């Protein structure tokens, strides 16, 4: 009725949801692709992908089981899901995974077919997620020689460095219990799991702890993979935004959403009460964009994200809309700031309100690892509607305004223009 | 220029185009002040208001 957060040496955390259909259990290492090192990248994403090859899923596939799993940069999942009342066929078959077996998910005939998969896997995704691929660069040259610059998936060339005496080497020190989260959701109880979990005994590596890295950092900086043979040109942008639980988290998240995600075709975009869009539509500057504010444990990335087949005139694109940002600071009308704070509430909904276990999950298991509780969507409203103006104009005032950003972009960018305009117009001359 | 004398006044902003007029309208008195001090200095005596001095008629 308001999550449950109780532990015993396993933090056992739960959320219960009396018309889902079905459930899910899993674990959350708080640890993920940005507990990684250089060379050996991709590690994260390579423990995912022998988790769900079809050896450990063709086992789980007789008992009802389907697993989810994903990484992040903060944190590492491993979900499972089923049918509710198997709740326990869950939590047997996460235990056989994870503390039982060891070397039956780790063959040289399995992992010699997992990493010729997770290979052809990173070799689709730099060659045509470019969307992603921009967004992940982006972090690479923000980020640059600082934790979160490893690409989640991993680079293709620490990716094929890599044998099983790797997997394990980030396993035994961050796959530990003081870095996890056992999570609920969806139609089970917290004295359903709390009580199925101190039904099994043992304890891998107690006492210990996961290790630590230089903290993340940020530095104006561009990288730039011009591509003149690709029919569109495709740039993010951003500058050092705000971590989770920062001050303005929400007051962040409330910018980025006044001028919010644009798609040129749908005619129901074009009417979006955003001011840019006054602008871009004009000459058809762009096919879409949207914006953003990522938020992780050390660091953040305020920014947007656009693509367009128009390559004569980006660079009015970038400007239109940088130039925006700066009302942020000196004009925003407080009747854009209620559409957005009411927008706001929508995007937040869809998150963390929809009828599907998995997301319940990592959304749990993530924040209940790093402030140790979930927060209400009751709470975040609460806050987003404290949110004044003046909230908006001192947050740009510090974080917005004449500060170092962070482009990255592939495809037809000739037109993309340089670094001391670009970072120029994020302010305006005054008297 | 040391980052705490400079950022004291102006924070994180350049200067404003009006403060510059200011500066401008002021340095112009202050220079005017020096150079033409430090000229009548650097030539006494050969002044003709040194020379108005001693001279009588
Ligand atoms: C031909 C005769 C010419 C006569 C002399 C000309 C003198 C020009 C003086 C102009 C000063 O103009 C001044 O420029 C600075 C940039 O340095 C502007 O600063 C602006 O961009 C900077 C970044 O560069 C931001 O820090 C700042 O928030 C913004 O206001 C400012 O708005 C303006 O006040």
């Amino acid at each position: 009725a308001e999550v449950t957060q109780l532990s015993n040496g396993i933090v056992v955390a739960t959320e219960h949801n009396p018309s889902a259909h079905t459930a899910s259990v899993g674990v959350v290492f708080g640890s993920g692709a940005a507990n990684e090192n250089p060379y050996n990248n991709g590690v994260s994403n390579l423990w995912k992908n022998i988790f769900l090859s079809k050896e450990n899923s063709a086992v789980a596939a007789k008992e009802g089981l389907a697993l989810s799993s994903n990484i992040s940069r903060d944190f590492q999942s491993y979900i499972v899901s089923s049918l509710p009342g198997s709740t326990d066929k869950s939590l047997d078959f996460l235990n056989q995974s994870f503390i039982q077996q060891k070397a039956n998910l780790l063959s040289s005939s399995n992992f010699e077919a997992t990493k010729k998969s997770v290979l052809k896997q990173v070799q689709d995704f730099e060659d045509n997620d470019h969307p992603n691929r921009v967004l992940e660069h982006l972090h690479s040259t923000a980020f640059q020689n600082t934790p979160l610059s490893l690409p989640t998936r991993g680079t293709l060339e620490s990716l094929e460095n890599l044998v099983v005496a790797d997997l394990e080497s980030f396993a035994n020190n961050h796959f530990l219990n003081s870095n996890a989260v056992v999570v609920g959701t969806g139609n089970i109880k917290h004295e359903d799991l709390v009580n199925s979990i101190e039904s099994k005994n043992l304890s891998l590596q107690t006492g210990t702890k996961p290790v630590l890295k230089k903290k993340a950092a940020f530095l104006g900086s561009e990288v730039r993979l011009r591509d003149d043979t690709l029919p569109k040109a495709w740039i993010s942008l951003a500058v050092e935004g705000e971590p989770v639980n920062s001050p303005n988290y929400f007051v962040a998240k409330l910018a980025a959403q006044i001028f919010g995600s644009y798609n040129a075709f749908e005619p129901a975009s074009r009417l979006q009460g955003i001011k840019l869009l006054d602008n871009i539509q004009e000459y058809q500057l762009c096919d879409n964009f949207n914006h953003f504010s990522l938020s992780y444990k050390d660091s953040g990335l305020w920014g947007f994200s656009t693509a367009t087949r128009n390559v004569t005139m980006i660079d009015d694109l970038i400007h239109f809309t940088l130039k925006q940002w700066n009302r942020l600071t000196i004009s925003v009308t407080d009747t854009e700031v209620e559409r957005a704070k009411s927008l706001l509430k929508l995007q937040l909904g869809q998150l963390y309100e929809s009828g599907n276990p998995v997301n319940d999950a990592n959304l749990l298991g993530a924040e209940v690892l790093i402030k140790g509780s979930k927060l209400s969507l009751g709470e975040a409203f609460k806050k987003i509607d404290a949110i004044t103006v003046k909230d908006v104009k001192a947050w740009a005032g510090k974080r917005l305004w004449d500060q170092d950003i962070a482009i990255a972009g592939t495809g037809q960018i000739e037109g993309l223009l340089d670094y001391m305009r670009i970072r120029s117009d994020m302010s305006m001359m005054r008297w | 220029s040391f980052s705490s004398l400079y950022k004291t006044f102006f924070k994180r902003n350049a200067v404003f185009v009006g403060t510059i007029f200011a500066g401008a309208f002021v340095f112009q008195t202050v220079f005017d002040t020096a150079i033409t001090s430090w000229y009548e200095n650097h030539n006494k005596g050969k002044l003709w208001k040194d020379v108005k001095a001693r001279i009588a008629a």
